[PDB]
Order: C-alpha cells, then structure tokens, then sequence
C-alpha cells in the first residue's frame, strides 16, 4: 500500500478498529469496524448485489442462538512451518472452546498434544 | 441398639398383619379408604358428651380409578433451558474440558443453570 496508488482490502484504520474491538470486547466498536468495511467504493464481485425481502420483520429474540450459528464457523488451515507453535496452539484451543471445528494444515502434529490439558 | 428398633418395627407389624386376618382382608390395599368398616359407640349414658364422628365417616365415592396412589415415578415437569446446554457441553461430560456458550434468556425459564 501507498497513499497514491490503487485501495485494498485490509489497511490500518480497519485493522487497527478491529484489534480495538477485539480486545476490549465491546460490540459497538465491531459495528463500527463493519460501517466502515461496508462503506468504501464496490471492490469484490460481491459488493454490487444487495438484498431485498418481501415479508416483515421479526424481533431479534426470535432467530437461531449464537450457540448453533457459531458451529457453522470453523478456522482454515495452516502449517507449523509457517506460523509459530504458539499462535498454533492458540487457534486449537480457541476453536475447540466454543465447540467449533479447527484445522492442523499440513506440516503434521505434536502427538504430546493428543491428550485433553 | 439397632436390633431393639428393628424388633419393634417387626412386633409392630405382626400386629396389624393379626388384625387384617382376624378382618378377613389379605392386604393393606384392600381396606385403604374403606370408611364404612368402623363404627362410631357411645361412652355411656352417664357422661352425656353429642360428639358425632359422621364429618369423618362420610365416603365419597371415587368413581373409575381405585382409592390410592396409581403411577409410578414422580409427577414430570416441563423442560427448561438447561437441557440445550446439556446437549451442547457435552466434550466437558466426556473429554474433560473448557466450555464457553452464548444464549438469549426470557423471562418464561425458570432456574437457569440448575441442572447443569
């Protein structure tokens, strides 16, 4: 990235928002972070759709638990070999708290690992 | 001395096992409710007391079902929201480990968390 040149997709003020909401974990910061993002000229095919219903609004009360959305989401893979065995090990803990799916990648695994700390 | 209790309750019993024999009934289930076997006799015609039992001698009767207890196992009751979080932390029931879960609680779900 340069000032001058063309926009991307990930740059500072969205990072850093995004770290920001993370870490004090308050969501008004994440809708913040969101306005952003859905703000800037169309970059990616799917910015020119738009939704568009027919049927009235429900109260938020009413749809699906985070529980059973939040096991739809699951973290790609990546090798040992590129990250660090920490930030590794971070992502297999995180995932697994919450009852989601995680992924080793290639590069193998630690048997130590294999039992329930 | 538990033996001397244990003799009691055994004396106690024979006793009323006599007593149901002497009746003409072969169990305790046979006489539950059966108002109209006990009479009510007077003191004597020298202490002039008007009790009248009948209040407690009047039977109504049942109808279909028998005069005591007929279920087994207690009287259920409806599901609350723990069951889902049953349902849900079950690595920590099995494997052992950390649990972190998100709801919506309403105020129509009673004792959150009791279960678990």
């Amino acid at each position: 990235f340069r000032k001058s040149g063309d926009r991307h997709g990930w740059e500072g003020g969205v990072i850093h928002t995004l770290q920001q909401a993370v870490t004090n974990d308050s969501y008004t910061t994440f809708k913040k972070y969101s306005e952003q993002v859905n703000k800037r000229p169309p970059m990616q095919l799917r910015d020119l759709l738009e939704l568009r219903s027919t049927k009235a609004p429900v109260p938020v009360d009413e749809v699906e638990s985070i529980t059973a959305i939040r096991k739809r989401f699951i973290t790609p893979g990546m090798s040992m070999g590129a990250l660090s065995p920490e930030a590794h090990g971070t992502l297999n803990v995180a995932m697994n708290r919450i009852g989601a799916k995680s992924d080793s990648g290639e590069g193998g695994e630690d048997p130590a690992r294999f039992r329930p700390d | 001395t538990p033996e001397k209790v244990v003799n009691l309750f055994t004396f106690l019993a024979e006793e009323v096992r006599e007593i149901l024999a002497g009746l003409g009934f072969r169990s305790l289930n046979e006489v539950i409710g059966r108002t109209d076997l006990l009479h009510q006799v007077s003191r004597g015609a020298e202490h002039l007391d008007d009790l009248d039992l009948n209040p407690r001698l009047a039977q109504v009767d049942p109808g279909e079902n028998a005069r005591y207890c007929t279920l087994q196992g207690r009287n259920e009751v409806p599901d609350t929201l723990d069951a889902r979080i049953v349902a849900d932390a079950r690595p920590l029931f099995e494997e052992g480990e950390k649990m972190q879960l998100a709801y919506n609680a309403r105020n129509t779900q009673r004792a959150i968390g009791t279960r678990l």
